[PDB]
């Protein structure tokens, strides 16, 4: 399903780059050449000013870092919040978990704080 | 190179006989003012993509 | 009287001294938000102390939904160093309360519409509007809005004092209303 | 000439990746490359707001959120992405989101 | 002979033409502002009465 | 019927609906508005300040600052007096 | 067109850094990310017709004095 | 008068064009009379006696209504038609 909508993908994205081709004046083997090449890749303190006195107030920073767990790239019609939860109306998307892809439409989600 | 020089002058002409057809009579020049507003969406919409990729 | 009413909600303004970058804020903020179409500020909310604050790029802060003043400090100098935490040389100067906000029950059913007819100059019930009764306490300088329930929020305080003040006040007031 | 979102992605990674390989060949051009990235974007925005006609839905809990130039960047922890078909359970997840 | 009727006819239409023509001029502020209009607001009734 | 009791109109709260939805203009980076800026100049010689404002979606006193930074008032005899976006 | 008198605009800066010294198109077009190529060579001579009137100076030698009054 | 003038002034007045994009055209089709009426106070209506008005200088005058058909053109390939009865 996933492999057939990435095939379908790959002829869009081919018929979308034939014009370029052509507008910047290079041979159309590159497009094969590309091809083949991601197919294979693919597959009291009365003085306040001192701010030390409190100390470890925040956490960890490393996870927007590394960024190596799992990513979910969409775009989004509604977000609400309501002083605990957030809601999401998440619409059509793509998301990589474990490795695997997996593509929607409609994405409903609620959170907590 | 020298072949190539010779389609540059035909692209010209697709423009240049083109451009007699102008002045004469618009759709080229209609082309053109769709083509600007393209641009203007764009570098709103690009902006999204650098940072998104500083997030993610 | 015997009650007293508790804070529900304190509103305290900082000034840190300092212009601030509020893109860069809310790109490198934990928590933080900042829609300039929508608002000119970053609004920003930490859990423990369970509260949000707006920092303007003037360098002044605001900081509400602390339920106490050490409470509403606390939050203001933790806002305070993650902004300085940022990168920026935020201080914690001027640190005030403009504003508190207090609730309270009476545990009996008020008329209002008799509170309303011996204290016009001072109430203001309109059902259309607004169910409850808005009373305007001039000696402290504090509204109150009270429900037919029983239910009594005193807003416009700077101190806790003036919420006690206020609710000693207007517990006699409401007494001579019970229903 | 395009939001970019799928650029740091499996797909777009390994596009970019190929584009590299051209270009240390000689192959192609940088500014073909980006011509190339750009009609990507463009294709598969497309394609995803076209061809995509299922309904999913998540629940969870959210450690940290951000929002800048319209684009979130919530982070959530032990998110159970619930579908009528199938069931995935992830520890945390980063759901960019823009518009 | 102009009797009740006809003189009344004569008023009456002098009158419609006005009503008509605030009618135009209070749709057209909002129309211009890009906001509908309500009909109801756009009539007066005094002018005929 | 007529004049029935209503909280608020429907055309009014459709109009504050688009207003709220679409919310009010930001404002964007000096480099940003100079560039579009100078892109609208080249589709157009002249430009009234009214039509500028939508293109280029910005505060209208920022856009102001902006345009009197580089740009010049021109005093025409045809319509009236408008920006030139042209430096000199 | 336009990009070119968007590097008038730099020049301009550059005029208010107070280092202007003598320069060339390449470097100005680098600093402000955009190429070399022939759409230069186009713009190049969009370039040469301003030179033909560049009340902000734009000579092809040593240049770039725009200021007709200018001391410090 | 009353039967023929009014609702033919009526028919006769042009229909209203507005223009400034979306388009609205406003119809005046019938015409209306209640009996007279007089509106106390209170905004009661309650018919009026000839006697009454002479005596409460009143004047004798009858409620007139039209029937209003405003149709909207939005350019978007679709007309809104709605009818207001007894304006």
């Amino acid at each position: 399903t996933v492999p057939k909508l990435y095939r379908s993908v790959i002829e869009d994205v081919i018929n979308d780059v034939r014009d370029i081709f052509l507008d910047d004046g290079v041979d159309e083997q590159v497009l094969m050449e590309l091809k083949t090449l991601w197919e294979n890749k693919l597959m009291g303190q009365v003085e306040e000013e001192p701010l030390n006195s409190e100390d470890d107030v925040s956490d960890e920073e490393g996870q927007e870092l590394f960024d190596t767990e799992n990513v979910v790239v969409c775009q989004y019609d509604k977000i609400h919040r309501s002083k605990n939860k957030w809601k999401f109306h998440l619409k059509d998307g793509i998301m990589n978990l474990n490795g695997r892809d997996y593509i929607f439409s409609k994405a409903i989600g609620d959170a907590e704080w | 190179a020298q072949l190539k020089f010779f389609e540059q002058l035909d692209q010209i002409e697709k423009q240049r006989k083109d451009e007699q057809e102008r002045e004469i009579l618009q759709l080229r020049l209609k082309q053109k003012a769709k083509e600007m507003q393209q641009q203007e969406l764009a570098q709103m919409r690009q902006r999204d993509a650098n940072l998104t990729a500083l997030a993610a | 009287s015997g009650i007293v009413p508790q804070l529900q909600n304190i509103v305290s303004t900082v000034n840190l001294g300092c212009k601030l970058d509020l893109k860069t804020i809310a790109l490198r903020a934990r928590n933080a938000e900042y829609n300039p179409k929508r608002f000119a500020a970053v609004i920003m909310r930490i859990r423990e102390p369970r509260t949000t604050a707006l920092i303007f790029s003037s360098g002044k802060m605001v900081c509400t939904g602390a339920k106490s003043e050490e409470q509403s400090r606390l939050a203001a100098r933790k806002y305070a160093r993650v902004v300085q935490k940022l990168g920026f040389p935020a201080k914690f100067l001027d640190f005030k309360i403009q504003n508190m906000v207090g609730s309270c029950d009476v545990k009996f059913p008020i008329r209002l519409e008799g509170l309303v007819l011996t204290h016009q100059q001072f109430s203001s019930y309109e059902p259309e509007l607004f169910p409850g009764l808005i009373y305007r306490m001039i000696k402290p300088r504090i509204v109150l809005l009270i429900f037919v329930s029983g239910k009594v929020v005193l807003t416009g305080a700077k101190v806790r004092a003036e919420i006690y003040e206020a609710f000693e006040n207007i517990y006699p007031i409401l007494k001579g209303f019970r229903k | 000439m395009a939001y970019q979102l799928y650029r740091n992605t499996t797909l777009g990674n390994s596009l970019q990746e190929s584009l590299d390989e051209l270009i240390q060949s000689q192959q192609i051009t940088p500014q073909l490359a980006l011509q190339v990235l750009l009609q990507f974007d463009k294709a598969i925005n497309a394609a995803l707001a076209q061809r995509v006609r299922n309904r999913v839905n998540f629940r969870g809990s959210l450690n940290t959120y951000r929002f800048c130039d319209n684009v979130w960047t919530f982070v959530l922890n032990d998110v159970e992405f619930r579908e009528v078909t199938e069931l995935i359970k992830v520890d945390k997840v980063k759901i960019v989101a823009c518009d | 002979l102009d009797l009740a009727g006809p003189l009344l006819a004569f008023l009456f239409r002098g009158m419609f033409k006005n009503l008509l023509k605030e009618v135009r001029i209070y749709a057209q502020k909002f129309i211009d502002r890009g906001k509908d209009f309500n009909l109801e607001l756009a009539i007066k009734t005094r002018i005929i009465s | 019927t007529n004049y029935k009791p209503v909280a608020n109109h429907q055309y009014n709260i459709e109009y504050e609906r688009k207003k709220k939805e679409d919310g009010k203009r930001a404002r964007a980076d000096k480099q940003h508005v100079l560039d579009m800026l100078f892109s609208a100049f080249e589709k157009h010689q002249y430009y009234n300040l009214k039509d500028l404002v939508d293109i280029t979606k910005q505060p209208v006193v920022y856009l102001k600052e902006i345009l009197k930074e580089i740009g010049v008032q021109n005093v025409k005899g045809i319509h009236k007096n408008t920006w030139e976006l042209k430096p000199e | 067109f336009g990009v070119l008198a968007k590097i008038v605009n730099y020049m301009k800066t550059r005029h208010q850094r107070g280092d202007t010294h003598p320069l060339t198109l390449d470097e100005i077009l680098d600093e402000t990310q955009h190429l070399d190529i022939g759409l230069k060579q186009k713009q190049w001579l969009m370039t040469e017709a301003l030179v033909n009137n560049p009340k902000i100076e734009v000579i092809d030698g040593k240049y770039a004095f725009k200021p007709k009054y200018n001391v410090r | 008068f009353i039967q023929m003038s009014v609702q033919r002034i009526v028919e006769d007045a042009p229909p209203i064009d507005l223009q400034a994009p979306p388009r609205y055209l406003l119809k005046f089709e019938q015409i209306y009379l209640s009996k007279p009426t007089h509106w106390e106070r209170d905004g009661a209506p309650s018919p009026m006696m000839p006697n009454e008005a002479r005596l409460r200088n009143l004047t004798y005058s009858a409620p007139l209504y039209v029937d209003i058909t405003k149709t909207v053109i939005k350019e978007g390939e679709e007309q809104l038609q709605t009818q207001h009865q007894k304006t």
